[PDB]
C-alpha cells in the first residue's frame, strides 16, 4: 500500500502501462491525483498501473441494470428522473435519466398515458439502455410488469398501496389513482 | 481565434525566423506617435501601432495628498476599454481588462524614482497635485501594453502643470495665486518613466510585438518594464500556460536591449516635435 | 413573469376607432381622466390617482454638507420606483430604460425649470444646508405616468413643511414639530407634464393614453408647462417623425390642460388646510 | 535589431495623381433618382410619395429598366454560385454554423460536406458524431454557395474534392467589394504558391502542392522559399487594399514583381505601398489600353 | 451607502496613522531561511476539497467547489476568488475590494491553469475560493500553494503541484534578497517578488514582481533563489496530502 | 427517502449521528489566534465553524448622539462555506444574520456606546466586528453570537489623548484597556418538525427538511434579548417554556467554557 | 366544524372545517373546497352554495362562488387564447395562467399535413382543455371528440377583446341572466364568453361595440340610472 | 463675459444665425465595418458601426421582422475640464443611448436586415457644447461608410434663446448660462423631426423662432456633411476604376 501524489513518477513504460488517473512523459509515467495506486497484472505479465481516490471509487450503471430513480418533471412526451440507487449501492453523484412514452410497458401500446402512469415526486425502478453522449442522458425503460412505481404519495401527504397493474389507493380514505404499478 | 494548421504554420515560421509580415523575432513595426491631440487636458498623446490605436489624456488637478505621503503627490490611472475596440466589450465586459491594465500601470509607478512627486507638492498635508491619467482604447491588435506605456510616457512628457502659490491666512482663509504665463508652466522629467515590453513565447523561441494571430499561438508571455538606463522595475507573467526557468533570462536580456532602443527612438522623436512648434498643425483623426 | 401579448384583434380595433376618433372608455381625444388628489397624515405624502393609475409621493428632509460648487444653495434628490405591484414586468433591475428616461425627464422638468428656491433653504453657507428628497412610487400602472408622477411631486412639494430652525453665527438650533410650527417651502411656479401619443407615423394624436394605446402607439411627446405659458421641457420618444405645427398645436393644448390641473391642485391644498383647521387628517380633490 | 518611430503625416486626398473626372452618377440618401413611368427598384433604393429615393452611398446603375445602386462598402450578400471561404463558429446537432462577412451566420448542412474519399452511402448518427472530430470549431472551409434563404442566410455545399477543408496556409480579410467578379477564383501562381479569392472578403494563400480533399492534415514544415513568397503576397494584398483598388491575378502578380527590390517587410511603409501601387496601376492601365 | 450591509459611519480612519513612533526594524537574519509551515488538507467538510496553510503570521484557507456544468472549446475552466478578510492587515478594507484582490485572483488563475489539466473536465467550471485570514508576509504564494492542495485534495487531475515563494529586497547599502519575509520586512522594502512553479518538471507557472529599483542580474538571482526555496518546501505538502489520504482510509 | 429515514430515528428518540434530541455537539473556541486584529475568536460546533475579527477605528458621531461609539457587524457566508452560496454580493441569509447580530448588540446592551467616546462631537470609536462562516453545517446564529462575544471580550483597546496646542489626538499602543461587557447573551436554536417535535442544534439536512426554525437568546439574569421565530408549524407556550429552560442550561455551559478559556491564557 | 347545511348561503372563510351528514351517500368536493379526513376544509372566502342531482342517490355537491381574476388551467372548459408562437408541429397559445398551453396542427376541424390550418402569431382561438393538471403543461384542442368543431377554431377578426372577472362570466352564462337578454333587443351582436375572464364581441358598427364592452365590464353593479342611460345611448346608435 | 454684444456678435466671433466649422472624416478605423470622426468646433465625437451581424447568446431577442439596433454612448473622463468617473452605466449616457437608438431605428430602415445586430458606438473625446448633435452626425457618417441603407442624412444641431433672439449651435458658455437650449435631429428631405430634446424655461410664443432656427442650422450642417460624403465617394470610386 502506498498513497501517491500528482507529480511523482511511478514507472517506465517498460514496467507498466497507464490505466487511469495518470499521464506520460519521456520514458516515464507520472501520477495525476492524490490517492492510492494499484498495478493490476494480466496473464500477459505486463502490469497496468492506475490511481484511485477510493472516496467515491467508481460506479457504472450498465445496460442490463435495475436502477431506482425519482420522477421530477414530466411531459406528454417523456418524464425525467434522478438516479439514486444503482442496484442497492447509493451514489451521491445523482445522475439524470429519462423515460420515454412508448418505453413504458412491455405491451408497447401507444394508448399509454404518462399522467396515468407517473407523477412528479414518486420513486420508480427501471432498466437503462442508452448511456447518452453529450449530457450522459440515461434513458430508462419499464417494459416489464415487475417494474415502475413502488411508493407514491397521495393527493397531499399519504403513501398509497399498489392494488393492481394500473391502480393505487390510499389506506386512510378511498381514492383510486392511476400509475404504472410495479409487480 | 483561428485553426490549428495556421498555428503550425506560424510556429514553424518563427522557429525559422520569419513571420507572416516577413519580419524576424526582434522587430517592431512603424508606430505612429503624436502628442498634443486634445486641448482641454494638461497633457495628451496618441499612438497607432499597426492596428491598435490608443489615446491618452492627462489632467493635473488639485487634491489632498495621501496621509502616509503628504510630502508629495500621486498618479491615478483610469482605463476606458471602449467597446469600439471589439464589440464583445460593453459596460461590464471590458472592466476586466481595464482593471488588469490599470493595476499594471500602478505597479509600474510604486517605484518612487520614476516621477519625482516631491516636485508636485505645494503645501504638505494641505494641498497637492494629482495626475489623473485616462487611457482610452480604440482598437486591439496586440502588443497592447507596450503601446499603452509609450503613450503614458509621451503624455507625461507633454504635460504642463501650472505654478500656484497657495498662501494661508488666519481665520481659515486660503488663497491661490496663479502665474499668468502659460509659457511658464513646469515640466516633469521622464528620464526614468519605463516602457513595457511583452515577450510572447512561441515554440522554443521568444517574440516581441506579438500580433493577435501569434498570441493565440502562444502559451506564455513575460511583461518587463525597463527604463532607459537598463534596470527592470516590474517583471510580470501572463498566460494560461507554463514557462521554463532558463528562457526567463533570455526574455529579460532581450527586454533590456529592446527597452534601450525604444527609449532612444521615442526621446529623439518627441524632441524633434517639440522643436518644430505649431507649424506641425497637429494632424489627428483627419 | 411577462406581460400578456397583444392580439391583432385589439390592435386593429384600436387603430380603427382612432381613425374614427373614438376612445374606449368614452372620452374624447383632448381629455384627461378623472384625477383624484388624496393626502395623508404626514405633511409631504400624496396619493394621486388618475383613473386607474395610482402614484404615491413622499418628501423628506435632511441637513448635510453641501457641494463645493454651490455652497450657498441646497440640494434636491428625485427618485421614482416602479413597484412590482404596478405590473408584472416591473421586476427589480430589469425595466431600466423606462426608469432612466422618466427620472431624467422629471429631474430636468422640476430642477432645471427652477420651480423651488434652492437658495431659501440655506442655513450655514459651507457647512450645513438642507437636502430635500422626493420618492415617488408607482402602485398601479394604467397608462400615463409622467403626468401622475409630476402632479404627485408637485402636490407634495407644495404640501410639505420643514422643521423650523434658528441660527446665530454658527450656533444652529433645530426644533420639533411640537415645539414650533414647521415652515413650508418656496415655490415660484408649479409645472406639470402633459403626454401626447402619436398614431400612424404622426397622423393622429391622443392625450392621456391608456396602457393599450401606449402599446399600439409609435411616438410620445412630453411637454412641460406652467399656468404662465412657459415651456420647461419637451421630449420626443419612440422613434417617430413629427413636424412643427403638431408641436405648436400640442402646446396650445397643454396650456389649457395645465391651467385646469393647477386650479385643481390649489383647490386641493386649500381644502386640506381647511380640514386640518377643523379636525381631520385627510384632504380630497376630484377632477 | 531595428525600431523606428515617426510622426503621422497628413493624407493627400482627391487622388489627383490620376485625374479621371469620372463619368458616373453618384448619390447619397435623400437623393432622388430619375422619377419616370414605372421604373423598377433594386438593392440600394426605396420609394416615397411616388419618388424613387436612394438609400446608400455610391454610384447608380440603370439596367434596361431596373434602377439599382452599387455601394462601395457592404457585407457579403449571398449569390448562388459564388465560391467562398469560411471560418466555422458552431457545431449544431444537425449542421455547422460558419462565419462569412455576411449579415447572418452561414450554414453548412451535414448532408453537404463530402466524405473521406468517395465513400458515399447516406448520412447516419455515426456521421452525426464524426461531425465534430473532423471539422473542428474554428477551422476553415473553401466552399461554394448552394442557395440563399428568404431570411438572408446562405446554405453552402462542396461540389467536388477541390473544395472542403483547407491546409495550413495563411489568410487575409478584406472588403468584398474589392475582388472583381470573374471566374476561376482558384489560382496557382508561378511564384511558388496558390491563392483563393472569395466572392466575400476572405482571401486564402497556400503553397501549391505537387500531386493534385482536406481529409488529412499535412502538418509538415514549409520551405523558407515558399513562406517568404506567401508573406510577400500577403503584404502586397494589404497594400492593394489600403489604396482601394480591385484585386485579381494580374494585380497581385504585378505588385509581387514590383516588390522584389524592396524587401519583404519594407513594403508596408506608406511610401513604398503607394509607389508600388502606382507602378502596378500604371502598367495595368497602359498595357490593357 | 450600501444597502446590503449594516449602516456604519461614512468614513473611518485607523489610529496608527495618529501614532508617534519609529516602528521597530527587524535587523539581521539568515537570508536563506524559511518560516515554520503548518499545512493540512481535508479541514472542511461541506467542500469537495479544502486546505489550510499557516506560515508565521500568515493564515490562509482555500476551498474547491467542484465541477459544476457550465477538444479545445469543450475545455474546462476554473474561476478563482481571492479575498482577504477585513480583519487582516494594519488597515481595514470593506469586504468587496476591487483593486488588488482581482489582481491576485488573475495571478492564481494564471498559475493554476497550467498545472491543472482541463481536457478531462469539459463543460465545467471549478470554483476555487481562497481566503486570507491574516497577512504576515508572503501571501500570494501561500494562496497558490493552498489552492493547489485543495485541488489535489478534491481529486481533480493535474500534472504536478504548485509551490510558491515570496521574496523581498533589503534597501540597505548592500542589498540582499530576503527569502520568505514578514509584513515588516515587506513594508520596509524596496522590491518584492513572487515565484510559483511545478518542481518535478521544473517549470514556472506564474510569477510577479515590483521594485523601487533593481536590475537584470539581481532579478535573476532572486528567481533562482525562489526556485530553491520552493524545492525545499515541496516535501511538507507531499506529506500533508499523504496524511489526509490515510485519514480517509481510516474513516472507511 | 430522507424524511422517512429521519422519522425512524426521531421516533427512536435519537438522530442518525448519535445525539439524544436535546444535546448539542462538541463546542470549542480559540482566542487570540490573530495579531493583525484587535480582537479575534474562532468558534466551532463539530463541523460548523465561525471566526470573528473585530477591528477598532476612529470616526465622527452623528448629531443625535455625539457620545456613541458605533459597533458595526457584518456576516460573511462565502461560497467556500457551502455550495448554496455563489461568488458575488451578499445574499439573503448573510443579511438576515447581520440584522440579527445588530439587534442583539443593540438590545442586550452588552456594551455601552458611551464607553467609546473620547471627545464627544469630534471623535468616537467604531468597532467593525466582521464574522465569517467557514462550514455551514447548521446553527450559524449560535456560533456567530458566541464568537462575537468571545472576541468582544478578547478585545483590548489602546489609550488616546488630546493636545490642545496641536488640536489633535495621540495614541499609546503600549498601554491598553480591556472592554467592559455587562450581559453575556447566548443563543439557543431549535427546529420544529410537523407539530410538536423540537430538536436542538439542528444541522444542515435537519434544517432543509424542517417545517420551522426558532432561535432564542437568553441573558444571564433570567431575561431574553430576542425570540427569532421565522415562520413555522406553530407553537404554544408549553412547547416554549421548555426551550427557555434548555436555553438557560446552554447559557451556563458556554459561559463556563468561555471563562475557562479566558483564564487559560 | 358544524352544520354544512346551515351555512349553505353564508360567507365562509379559509381554515373553516365543515362536516356533512351520512351507510352514507357519495358527494363531491367543489373547486374552492378541500378534503381533510371526513371533513371539508375551506380554501377560499365565499358565499357557500350547494346543489343536488335530480335523482336521490347522487347525494349532493358543494362549492364556493369565489370572485377573482387569475385563471387556472382546468379540464373541460371553453377558453379564449392568443397564439404566442409556433414550434414545428405544435403552436403555443396563452391562456392567462401559470404557463402557455399547446395546440396541434391537426386538431382543428379537418386538417392534415397536406391541409394545414391558417393560424398566424397573434391570432386568437376558442378551444378547450383535454389535459389540465398541476403537474403537466396543459394541452388544448379546438374540436369536439367526435371530430367536429362545434363552434371552435379561430375566432375571426373585426371585434373587441376585453377582460373581466370570472364570477361575472359564471353569472352571465346562467340561463336566467337579464342583461344579456335585454341586449338582444336593442342592436344585434355576436360574442364569445371565455371562462378565463376574457370576452370577445362583434357588432355592425364600432360605437355599439364600445358601449357593449362598457356595459359588460360594469354590469356587476350597474345602477338603474346608468343602466337606462347606456340603454338609451344604444337606442340612439 | 457676455453672450450677445449689442452689435450682434457672440464671444467666439460669430453672429447668431451661423455656426462653427465642422471638420470631419470617414474611414478612421479599418478593423470595423464603418467609422467616422467629426469636430464641430472644439468638440470631437467618434463613431463606430459594427455592421448587421449575427446575434450571439440569442436570449430570445432576435426580432424576426426587423433588425436590432444597439447604440452605446460614452463621454470620456477628460472630456470636460472637471474630471469625472463612470462614463458608462451612468443615468445620462443610457438616456443618450435611448435617444440615438430611437432616432436611428427611425432612419436606419431596418426592415431589410431581420435578426441581426447593428451595433453603434459613440465616444466623445472633447466637449465644448453641442455634445449630442456631434454624436448624431458622426454616427450618421459611420452608418453611411458601412453601406447600411438609411432613409436620409439624419442631421442634428442645437439652438438657444438670448435677448429675444435665437442662437444656432450653442457652445458650453451659453449652455452653462442656463438659458433655454433646444437640440433636435431631423430628416431634411421630408422636413420631419426624428428627435426633439429641450431643457429650460421660456415662453411659448418664443418657440417657433428657436425651432425654425435649429432647423435651418441642421440644413446647413446637412450641406457641409453631404459635401464631405461626396468627396469621399468620388475619391473611392476614382480609385476603383
Amino acid at each position: 500500500v502506498r498513497y501517491c501524489i500528482p507529480g511523482e513518477r511511478l514507472c517506465n513504460l517498460e514496467e507498466g502501462s497507464p490505466g487511469s488517473g495518470t499521464y506520460t512523459r519521456h520514458g516515464y509515467i507520472f501520477s495525476s491525483l492524490a490517492g492510492c495506486l494499484m498495478k493490476s497484472s494480466e496473464n500477459g505479465a505486463l502490469p497496468v498501473v492506475s490511481v484511485v481516490r477510493e472516496t467515491e471509487s467508481q460506479l457504472l450503471p450498465d445496460v442490463g441494470a435495475i436502477v431506482t430513480c425519482k420522477v421530477s418533471s414530466i411531459n406528454s412526451r417523456f418524464a425525467k428522473v434522478h438516479i439514486l440507487y444503482v442496484g442497492s449501492m447509493p451514489l451521491k453523484n445523482s445522475f439524470r435519466g429519462t423515460i420515454r412514452k412508448e418505453d413504458v410497458r412491455a405491451t408497447e401500446k401507444d394508448k399509454v398515458e404518462i399522467y396515468k402512469s407517473f407523477r412528479p415526486g414518486d420513486i420508480v425502478l427501471a432498466k437503462v439502455i442508452s448511456l447518452g453522449d453529450a449530457q450522459s442522458n440515461y434513458l430508462l425503460t419499464t417494459a416489464e410488469n415487475e417494474l415502475g412505481v413502488v411508493v407514491a404519495h397521495s393527493e397531499s401527504g399519504i403513501q398509497m398501496v399498489p392494488i393492481s397493474w394500473c391502480e393505487m389507493q390510499c389506506p386512510k380514505t378511498h381514492t383510486k389513482e392511476f400509475r404504472k404499478v410495479a409487480r | 481565434t483561428l485553426s490549428e494548421a495556421e498555428k503550425v504554420y506560424i510556429v514553424h515560421g518563427v522557429q525559422e525566423d520569419l513571420r507572416v509580415d516577413g519580419r524576424g523575432c526582434e522587430d517592431y513595426r512603424c508606430v505612429e506617435v503624436e502628442t498634443d491631440v486634445v486641448s482641454n487636458t494638461s497633457g495628451s498623446a496618441r499612438v497607432k501601432l499597426g492596428h491598435t490605436d490608443i489615446l491618452v489624456g492627462v489632467k493635473a488637478e488639485m487634491g489632498t495628498p495621501k496621509l502616509e505621503k503628504p510630502n508629495e503627490g500621486y498618479l491615478e490611472f483610469f482605463v476606458d476599454c471602449s467597446a469600439s475596440a471589439t464589440p464583445e466589450f460593453e459596460g461590464r465586459g471590458g472592466d476586466d481588462l481595464g482593471t488588469e491594465i490599470a493595476n499594471t500601470l500602478y505597479r509600474i509607478f510604486n517605484n518612487k524614482s520614476s516621477v519625482d512627486l516631491k516636485t508636485l507638492c505645494i503645501s504638505p498635508r494641505e494641498h497637492c497635485w494629482v495626475l489623473y491619467v485616462d487611457v482610452l482604447l480604440l482598437e486591439c491588435g496586440g502588443n497592447l501594453f507596450d503601446a499603452i506605456s509609450i503613450a503614458v510616457k509621451a503624455a507625461l512628457f507633454n504635460t504642463r502643470i501650472p505654478r500656484v502659490r497657495v498662501l494661508e491666512d488666519e481665520e481659515g482663509s486660503k488663497d491661490i495665486e496663479l502665474s499668468d504665463d502659460p509659457y511658464d508652466c513646469i515640466r516633469l522629467s521622464v528620464e526614468n518613466v519605463p516602457c513595457i515590453v511583452t515577450l510572447c513565447k512561441i515554440g522554443y523561441r521568444h517574440v516581441v510585438d506579438a500580433t493577435l494571430q501569434e498570441e493565440a499561438c502562444s502559451l506564455a508571455s513575460l511583461l518587463v518594464s525597463v527604463t532607459s538606463k537598463g534596470v527592470v522595475t516590474c517583471m510580470r507573467k501572463v498566460g494560461k500556460g507554463s514557462l521554463d526557468p532558463e528562457s526567463i533570462f533570455e526574455m529579460m536580456e532581450t527586454g533590456k536591449r529592446v527597452g534601450k532602443v525604444l527609449h532612444a527612438s521615442l526621446q529623439s522623436v518627441v524632441h524633434k516635435e517639440e522643436s518644430l512648434g505649431p507649424k506641425r498643425q497637429k494632424v489627428g483623426f483627419l | 413573469m411577462k406581460e400578456t401579448p397583444l392580439s391583432n384583434c385589439e390592435r386593429r380595433f384600436l387603430l380603427r376607432a382612432i381613425e374614427e376618433k373614438k376612445r374606449l372608455d368614452g372620452r374624447q381625444t383632448y381629455d384627461y381622466r378623472n384625477i383624484r388628489i388624496s393626502f395623508g397624515t404626514d405633511y409631504g405624502c400624496c396619493i394621486v390617482e388618475l383613473g386607474k393609475t395610482r402614484v404615491l409621493g413622499q418628501v423628506s428632509c435632511e441637513l448635510v454638507s453641501p457641494k463645493l460648487n454651490r455652497a450657498t444653495e441646497g440640494i434636491l434628490f428625485f427618485n421614482l420606483e416602479l413597484s412590482q405591484m404596478a405590473a408584472p414586468a416591473f421586476e427589480p433591475g430589469r425595466q431600466s430604460d423606462l426608469l432612466v428616461k422618466l427620472n431624467r425627464l422629471m429631474e430636468r422638468c422640476l430642477r432645471n425649470s427652477k420651480c423651488i428656491d434652492t437658495e431659501s433653504l440655506c442655513v450655514v453657507a459651507g457647512e450645513k444646508v438642507w437636502q430635500i428628497r422626493v420618492d415617488l412610487h408607482l402602485l398601479n400602472h394604467d397608462g400615463n405616468i409622467i403626468d401622475a408622477a409630476s402632479i404627485a411631486a408637485i402636490v407634495a412639494l407644495c404640501h410639505f413643511r420643514r422643521p423650523d430652525v434658528s441660527v446665530q453665527g454658527d450656533e444652529v438650533t433645530l426644533y420639533t414639530p411640537e415645539e414650533r410650527d414647521p415652515v413650508p417651502l418656496s415655490i415660484h411656479h408649479m409645472p406639470i407634464c402633459v403626454s401626447f401619443a402619436f398614431f400612424q407615423q404622426g397622423t393622429y394624436l391622443l392625450v392621456d393614453p391608456n396602457e393599450r394605446e401606449e402599446r399600439v402607439m409609435d411616438g410620445l411627446l412630453v411637454i412641460a408647462m406652467n399656468k404662465h405659458r412657459e415651456i420647461c421641457t419637451i421630449q420626443s420618444s419612440g422613434g417617430i417623425m413629427l413636424l412643427k405645427d403638431q408641436v405648436l398645436r400640442c402646446s396650445k393644448i397643454a396650456g389649457v390642460k395645465v391651467a385646469e390641473i393647477t386650479e385643481l391642485i390649489l383647490k386641493a391644498l386649500e381644502n386640506d388646510q381647511k380640514v386640518r383647521k377643523e379636525g381631520g387628517k385627510f384632504g380630497f380633490a376630484e377632477s | 535589431m531595428a525600431m523606428e518611430m515617426r510622426l503621422p503625416v497628413a493624407r493627400k486626398p482627391l487622388s489627383e495623381r490620376l485625374g479621371r473626372d469620372t463619368k458616373k452618377h453618384l448619390v447619397v440618401p435623400g437623393d432622388t433618382i430619375t422619377t419616370d413611368t414605372g421604373f423598377m427598384r433594386g438593392h440600394g433604393t426605396y420609394m416615397g410619395e411616388e419618388k424613387l429615393i436612394a438609400s446608400v452611398a455610391g454610384s447608380v446603375e440603370r439596367v434596361n429598366k431596373l434602377i439599382c445602386v452599387k455601394a462601395l462598402k457592404t457585407r457579403y450578400i449571398g449569390e448562388v454560385g459564388d465560391i467562398v471561404v469560411g471560418r466555422i463558429t458552431e457545431v449544431q446537432q444537425k449542421r455547422w454554423k460558419v462565419e462569412t462577412n455576411s449579415r447572418l451566420d452561414s450554414v453548412l448542412l451535414l448532408s453537404s460536406m463530402n466524405l473521406p474519399g468517395g465513400e458515399l452511402r447516406r448520412r447516419s448518427a455515426e456521421d452525426e458524431l464524426a461531425m465534430r472530430g473532423f471539422l473542428q470549431e474554428g477551422d476553415l472551409i473553401s466552399a461554394e454557395v448552394q442557395a440563399v434563404f428568404s431570411d438572408g442566410a446562405v446554405s453552402l455545399h462542396t461540389r467536388s474534392l477541390k473544395y472542403g477543408k483547407l491546409g495550413q496556409g495563411v489568410l487575409v480579410q478584406v472588403s468584398p467589394s474589392l475582388v472583381k467578379r470573374q471566374k476561376t477564383h482558384f489560382h496557382d501562381l508561378p511564384c511558388g504558391a496558390s491563392v483563393i479569392l472569395g466572392n466575400n472578403g476572405f482571401i486564402w494563400i497556400y503553397p501549391t502542392p505537387e500531386h493534385k480533399g482536406g481529409f488529412i492534415a499535412n502538418l509538415e514544415p514549409v520551405s523558407l522559399a515558399d513562406r517568404e513568397v506567401i508573406s510577400r503576397l500577403r503584404n502586397c494584398i494589404i497594400s492593394l487594399v489600403t489604396q482601394r483598388m480591385m484585386l485579381y491575378d494580374t494585380s497581385i502578380l504585378y505588385c509581387y514583381e514590383a516588390s522584389l527590390p524592396h524587401q519583404i517587410k519594407d513594403i508596408l511603409k506608406p511610401e513604398i505601398m503607394e509607389e508600388i501601387v502606382m507602378e502596378t496601376r500604371q502598367r495595368l492601365l497602359e498595357q490593357e489600353g | 451607502g450600501d444597502h446590503r450591509r449594516i449602516r456604519g459611519p461614512e468614513e473611518s480612519q485607523p489610529p496608527q496613522l495618529y501614532a508617534a513612533d519609529e516602528e521597530e526594524a527587524p535587523g539581521t537574519r539568515d537570508p536563506t531561511r524559511l518560516r515554520p509551515v503548518y499545512a493540512r488538507a481535508g479541514l472542511l467538510s461541506q467542500a469537495k476539497g479544502s486546505a489550510y496553510l499557516e506560515a508565521g503570521g500568515t493564515k490562509v484557507l482555500c476551498a474547491v467547489s467542484g465541477p459544476r456544468q457550465a477538444p479545445a472549446a469543450l475545455r474546462g475552466r476554473l474561476l478563482c476568488d481571492f479575498r482577504r478578510a477585513p480583519f487582516a492587515g494594519r488597515r481595514r478594507r470593506a469586504p468587496p475590494g476591487g483593486c488588488e484582490e482581482r489582481e491576485l485572483a488573475l495571478a492564481l488563475q494564471e498559475a493554476l491553469e497550467p498545472a491543472v489539466r482541463l481536457g478531462r473536465y469539459p463543460r465545467a467550471q471549478l470554483e476555487v475560493s481562497a481566503l486570507l485570514l491574516e497577512d504576515g508576509g508572503s501571501a500570494l504564494a501561500a494562496a497558490l500553494t493552498a489552492a493547489a492542495l485543495a485541488l489535489a485534495d478534491a481529486g481533480v487531475e493535474m500534472y504536478d503541484l504548485v509551490v510558491g515563494c515570496g521574496l523581498s529586497l533589503a534597501p540597505g547599502p548592500a542589498p540582499t534578497w530576503l527569502l520568505d519575509p514578514t509584513r515588516l520586512e515587506e513594508e520596509r522594502a524596496a522590491a518584492g517578488l513572487t515565484v510559483a512553479l511545478m518542481p518535478v518538471l521544473n517549470q514556472v507557472a506564474g510569477l510577479l514582481g515590483s521594485g523601487e529599483g533593481g536590475l537584470t542580474e539581481s532579478w535573476a538571482e532572486a528567481v533562482r533563489l525562489g526556485l530553491e526555496g520552493c524545492q525545499r518546501l515541496y516535501p511538507v505538502l507531499q506529506q500533508s496530502l499523504v496524511r489526509a489520504a490515510r485519514r480517509r482510509g481510516a474513516a472507511a | 427517502e430522507p424524511l422517512e429515514y429521519y422519522r425512524r430515528f426521531l421516533k427512536e428518540n435519537c438522530r442518525p449521528d448519535g445525539r439524544e434530541l436535546g444535546e448539542f455537539r462538541t463546542t470549542t473556541v480559540n482566542i487570540g489566534s490573530i495579531s493583525t486584529a484587535d480582537g479575534s475568536a474562532l468558534v466551532k460546533l463539530g463541523n460548523t465553524t465561525v471566526i470573528c475579527g473585530v477591528k477598532a477605528e476612529f470616526a465622527a458621531p452623528s448629531t443625535d448622539a455625539p457620545d456613541k461609539g458605533y459597533v458595526v457587524p457584518n456576516v460573511d457566508l462565502p461560497p467556500l462555506c457551502s455550495s448554496r452560496f455563489r461568488s458575488g454580493p451578499p445574499g439573503e441569509e448573510a443579511q438576515v444574520a447581520s440584522q440579527f447580530i445588530a439587534d442583539v448588540i443593540e438590545n442586550s446592551q452588552i456594551i455601552q456606546k458611551e464607553d467609546l467616546c473620547i471627545s464627544p462631537g469630534k471623535l468616537v470609536w467604531v468597532l467593525y466586528c466582521d464574522l465569517i462562516c467557514l462550514d455551514y453545517d447548521g446553527n450559524i446564529l449560535d456560533a456567530c453570537t458566541f464568537a462575537l462575544l468571545a472576541a468582544l471580550k478578547n478585545v483590548q483597546l489602546p489609550e488616546v489623548t488630546i493636545n490642545e496646542e496641536t488640536a489633535l489626538a495621540e495614541v499609546n499602543l503600549k498601554k491598553k484597556s480591556y472592554l467592559n461587557i455587562r450581559t453575556h447573551p447566548v443563543a439557543t436554536s431549535f427546529a420544529v418538525f410537523d407539530d410538536t417535535l423540537l430538536i436542538v442544534d439542528p444541522t444542515g439536512e435537519e434544517e432543509h427538511l424542517a417545517t420551522g426554525t426558532l432561535t432564542i437568546v437568553m441573558d444571564e439574569e433570567g431575561k431574553l434579548c430576542c425570540l427569532h421565530k421565522p415562520g413555522g408549524s406553530g407553537l404554544t407556550g408549553a412547547k416554549l417554556q421548555d426551550c427557555m429552560s434548555r436555553a438557560v442550561t446552554r447559557h451556563k455551559e458556554v459561559k463556563k467554557l468561555m471563562d475557562e478559556v479566558i483564564k487559560s491564557m | 366544524a358544524r352544520a354544512a347545511r346551515t351555512v349553505l348561503g353564508q360567507v365562509v372563510l379559509p381554515g373553516e372545517e365543515l362536516l356533512l351528514p351520512e351507510s352514507r351517500v357519495r358527494v363531491v368536493c367543489g373547486p374552492g373546497l378541500r378534503r381533510c379526513g371526513d371533513r371539508l376544509l375551506v380554501t377560499k372566502c365565499g358565499r357557500l352554495r350547494h346543489k343536488e342531482p335530480g335523482s336521490g342517490s347522487g347525494g349532493g355537491v358543494y362549492w364556493v362562488d369565489s370572485q377573482q381574476k387569475r385563471y387556472v388551467p382546468v379540464k373541460g372548459d371553453h377558453v379564449i387564447g392568443i397564439v404566442t408562437a409556433k414550434s414545428g408541429d405544435i403552436f403555443k397559445v396563452d391562456v392567462g395562467g401559470s404557463e402557455p398551453a399547446s395546440l396541434s396542427y391537426l386538431s382543428f376541424e379537418g386538417a392534415t399535413k397536406r391541409n394545414r390550418p391558417n393560424v398566424q402569431v397573434g391570432d386568437l382561438i376558442y378551444g378547450q382543455f383535454v389535459v389540465a393538471n398541476k403537474d403537466m403543461e396543459p394541452e388544448m384542442v379546438c374540436i369536439d371528440s367526435c371530430g367536429r368543431a362545434n363552434g371552435m377554431g379561430v375566432i375571426g377578426q373585426d371585434g373587441l377583446l376585453f377582460k373581466v372577472t370570472l364570477g361575472l362570466i359564471r353569472k352571465l352564462l346562467a340561463p336566467d341572466c337579464e342583461i344579456i337578454q335585454e341586449v338582444g333587443k336593442l342592436h344585434p351582436l355576436e360574442i364569445v364568453f371565455g371562462m378565463n375572464g376574457r370576452i370577445w364581441v362583434k357588432a355592425k358598427t364600432i360605437q355599439q361595440t364600445l358601449i357593449l364592452a362598457n356595459i359588460l365590464e360594469a354590469c356587476e353593479h350597474m345602477t338603474s340610472d346608468q343602466r337606462k342611460q347606456i340603454f338609451s345611448r344604444l337606442a340612439e346608435s | 463675459l457676455e453672450l450677445l454684444s449689442d452689435q450682434g456678435y457672440r464671444v467666439d466671433g460669430r453672429r447668431a444665425g451661423e455656426l462653427r466649422k465642422i471638420q470631419a472624416r470617414m474611414g478612421v478605423f479599418a478593423q470595423a465595418d464603418g467609422s467616422a470622426y467629426i469636430e464641430q468646433g472644439n468638440t470631437k465625437a467618434l463613431a463606430v458601426v459594427y455592421g448587421p451581424h449575427e446575434i450571439r447568446g440569442s436570449r430570445a431577442r432576435a426580432l424576426p421582422d426587423r433588425a436590432l439596433v444597439n447604440c452605446q454612448y460614452s463621454s470620456a473622463t477628460f472630456s470636460t475640464g472637471e474630471r469625472k468617473r463612470r462614463p458608462h452605466g451612468d443615468r445620462k449616457s443610457c438616456e443618450m443611448g435611448l435617444q440615438l437608438r430611437q432616432t436611428f431605428e427611425a432612419a436606419i430602415l431596418t426592415q431589410l436586415h431581420p435578426r441581426s445586430q447593428i451595433d453603434i458606438y459613440v465616444q466623445v473625446l472633447q466637449a465644448d457644447g453641442g455634445t449630442y448633435a456631434a454624436c448624431v452626425n458622426a454616427a450618421t457618417l459611420a452608418v453611411l461608410d458601412a453601406g447600411i441603407p438609411m432613409r436620409d442624412f439624419v442631421c442634428a444641431c442645437s439652438a438657444g434663446f438670448v435677448d429675444g433672439t435665437a442662437l444656432a449651435d450653442l457652445s458650453h458658455v451659453e449652455e452653462a448660462a442656463g438659458g433655454p437650449q433646444l437640440a433636435l435631429a431631423l430628416l431634411p428631405a421630408s422636413g420631419q423631426i426624428a428627435l426633439l430634446e429641450m431643457d429650460a424655461r421660456l415662453h411659448e410664443d418664443h418657440l417657433e423662432r428657436v425651432l425654425e432656427a435649429a432647423a435651418q442650422a441642421a440644413r446647413d450642417v446637412h450641406t457641409l456633411l453631404d459635401r464631405v460624403v461626396r468627396q469621399h465617394v468620388r475619391e473611392a470610386s476614382i480609385l476603383l476604376g
